């Protein structure tokens, strides 16, 4: 689209197995057939390989996919949330608040050096306290947004209700 | 090859179950070594004592 | 589906099984070293306490 | 039989049940293949109106299959008949069909009289 | 039941009625004064079968059901063991041995039916072979007593 | 209402930024754990985001579907340009933890 992306464009994540292949170019590897086998050849391959992980046992493994959903479905509510709030606020520009440059940089360029970088999550620990840990975070921030805003509309109410007794 | 995959996915599935038998049989194994291995400890300091007191 | 690719899924899902298997194998089998060391370094202090 | 190989003691484990329609065991399949990995099976059999299912899975996943089965327009369950004391179970079920049949003979000709 | 049925159709005269009233009342409550331990220990160990008011009740055979059990249900083995001892010496078709068999058939039926713990007391002496037998004979009533005995033991062994 | 206003500003845009971090550190735990639950052998794949232009993502969705669809499977797999999913009654599931009609491989979108 054209009113929601300004700086960063449309991406896919998939993942494939090392004994995979496509059904339309057999023989060929999956590298050169991302970029090179692109419709168009304008297609823009970036590294998102994070680091591994020990499963504990299969039966957490199928309630992972349940938490992770959830996780992501609340931290996709959260980020609804805050864009919400930071287009109710009043100073979404063209270019910020729509788009999200995180670090000074385009999405596909941040996006393409994504390694898993965490400031307080390390990769000696199990991904259910880093998952935990990153909802927990999320949770804070949008509580944390959320009292300000709450704060901000009840100080812009009794502007308002000042406003309306000064002049009227 | 109807049952072939549910005959080949048995014996690796009786080959996982004995893999994971052969690890809990190791730590029941090892639950009883510690106190064996452990039990054998006193028997020199008590006659190292034993000595001590047979010196006065 | 197809009846072929059922084999093709049963093998990687037996493989799946075989390397969650030798997982927990594998934990148990350090959690038992684990603690053995633990308890006869225990039974020790206790049976020194005692000979002290 | 998908001769005792499942009746009467396996490594593996069995999901029997009965459906009167296959695309709920597509459904039941694709869900289970694509939500809890490749721990599902693709058997279809003749039957009297119902169609026999085949599913097989872990044997650890069997109390987590039944929510996901009986939620699914199925009654996919571990053993269909409830005589599972022996081996095989097929046997005291073939006698308690045997003497079923006898006492709702009577009763009907008792019935009917 | 001539005192049941007459009760409800009473007379002009006050005396019958006061009388039926009267006689129904030390009729009814002459079967229920009686225990149902002694009175089914008494005809159990008497080798007399019999229907009666308190028999053909559920909560007589649930309340003598802990106080029999007392060799494994040794009582019920006995009453079973008197059945079908009486069904092999004394074969069916007979007029003593339908009425032991029909009030043994009721009676198990009943005890069967209340605890699922009876099933295995029979299986083990041996008279749960002649109650399938018992049913396809003559004596359609007994086969209908013996058809819910073993109806009853046939419902706790498929759910 | 104004330091609430700058307060605000501050700390949405802050927890606008670890929110979206937090969010693709999910995303990618959430594909990881997939294809790792999803595929089983071998426990080592090649997970990468592939950027693509704006009303274009159908044709690569498309393309990428048909491609990777026989590992799923010959009969699930079906061109789709969007996301197409189960939306029918309650005999048929839909949703993020229970449903009956999903890709053909192990594919997510991400999108702002």
């Amino acid at each position: 689209m054209a009113t929601a992306l300004y700086t960063a464009n449309d991406f896919i994540l998939i993942s494939l197995p090392q004994n995979a292949q496509p059904v339309t170019a057999p023989g060929s590897k999956t590298d050169s057939w991302f970029n090179e086998t692109l419709i168009g050849g304008r297609a823009f391959v970036s590294d998102f390989k994070i680091p591994e992980f020990k499963i504990g046992s299969l039966d957490t493994l199928i309630v992972e996919s349940e938490e992770l959903s959830k996780v992501d479905n609340q931290i996709g509510a959260s980020i609804g949330k805050i864009i919400e709030i930071l287009q109710g606020l009043n100073e979404t520009s063209t270019n910020a608040y729509r788009t999200l440059p995180i670090n000074n940089m385009p999405v596909p360029e941040y996006l393409e050096n994504f390694q898993w970088q965490t400031r307080k999550f390390k990769l000696d620990k199990s991904i259910k306290d880093l998952i935990t840990l990153i909802s927990n975070e999320s949770s804070q921030l949008d509580a944390d947004v959320r009292a300000t805003y709450a704060n901000y509309n009840s100080a812009k109410t009794n502007l308002a209700a000042a406003e309306r007794k000064k002049t009227g | 090859s109807q049952k072939n995959g549910i005959a080949t996915l048995l014996q690796a599935e009786k080959e996982a179950h004995e893999i994971v038998s052969k690890a809990r049989k190791y730590r029941q194994d090892k639950l009883k070594q510690a106190k064996t291995d452990a039990a054998k400890e006193i028997d020199s300091y008590k006659i190292q004592k034993d000595k001590e007191l047979k010196e006065f | 589906l197809t009846p072929n690719q059922v084999n093709d899924e049963l093998n990687k899902m037996q493989a799946f099984i075989r390397k969650e298997a030798e997982e927990k194998a594998k934990e148990i089998q350090l959690k038992a070293d684990q603690e053995y060391e633990i308890e006869k370094t225990n039974i020790v202090r206790n049976e020194t306490n005692n000979i002290d | 039989e998908f001769n005792i190989a499942a009746a009467i003691g396996a490594s593996v484990n069995y999901v029997t049940g009965v459906i009167a329609r296959d695309k709920v065991a597509t459904l039941e399949q694709i869900l289970w293949r694509v939500l809890r990995g490749n721990l599902f099976f693709k058997t279809v059999e003749i039957e009297q109106k119902n169609a026999f299912i085949v599913f097989s899975h872990g044997d650890l996943i069997i109390k987590r299959i039944r929510k996901i089965a009986e939620s699914l327009d199925a009654n996919l369950y571990d053993v269909d008949s409830s005589n599972e004391g022996r081996s095989q179970q097929l046997a005291k079920v073939n006698k308690n069909l045997s003497d079923l049949y006898t006492v709702l003979k009577t009763t009907s000709t008792t019935l009917e009289s | 039941p001539t005192v049941q049925s007459l009760s409800e159709r009473k007379y002009s005269d006050e005396e019958l009625r006061q009388d039926i009233s009267n006689l129904k009342e030390i009729l009814e409550n002459e079967y229920q004064e009686l225990t149902s331990f002694d009175e089914y220990v008494a005809e159990l160990d008497s080798k007399l079968l019999c229907w009666s008011p308190p028999h053909v009740d559920n909560g007589f055979w649930s309340d003598n059901i802990d106080e029999f059990k007392k060799d494994n249900y040794k009582i019920f083995r006995q009453l079973i063991e008197l059945l079908q001892a009486k069904v092999r010496n004394g074969d069916v078709n007979a007029k003593q041995e339908k009425i032991i068999i029909q009030v043994a058939l009721n009676d198990i039926t009943h005890v069967v039916e209340l605890l699922p713990e009876s099933i295995d007391v029979l299986d083990k002496t041996g008279g749960k072979a002649d109650i399938m037998e018992l049913l396809n004979h003559s004596d359609s009533r007994v086969k209908y007593e013996a058809l819910k005995a073993t109806q009853a033991i046939i419902g706790y062994t498929f759910k | 209402e104004q330091s609430l206003r700058v307060q605000l500003v501050r700390l949405a845009k802050t927890a606008y930024v670890d929110v979206f971090i937090n969010w693709f550190h999910i995303k990618a735990l959430r594909v990881y754990v997939e294809s790792v639950l999803r595929y089983g052998l071998p426990p080592h794949f090649n997970i990468k985001i592939i950027a693509v232009p704006p009303k274009n993502l159908s044709k690569c969705k498309s393309e990428l579907i048909d491609a990777f669809g026989f590992l799923g499977g010959n009969a699930f797999m079906k061109d789709k340009k969007g996301k197409i999913n189960k939306q029918d009654t309650s005999l048929h599931q839909y949703a993020s933890l229970v449903d009956t009609e999903y890709e053909p491989f192990v594919m997510y979108i991400i999108n702002l």
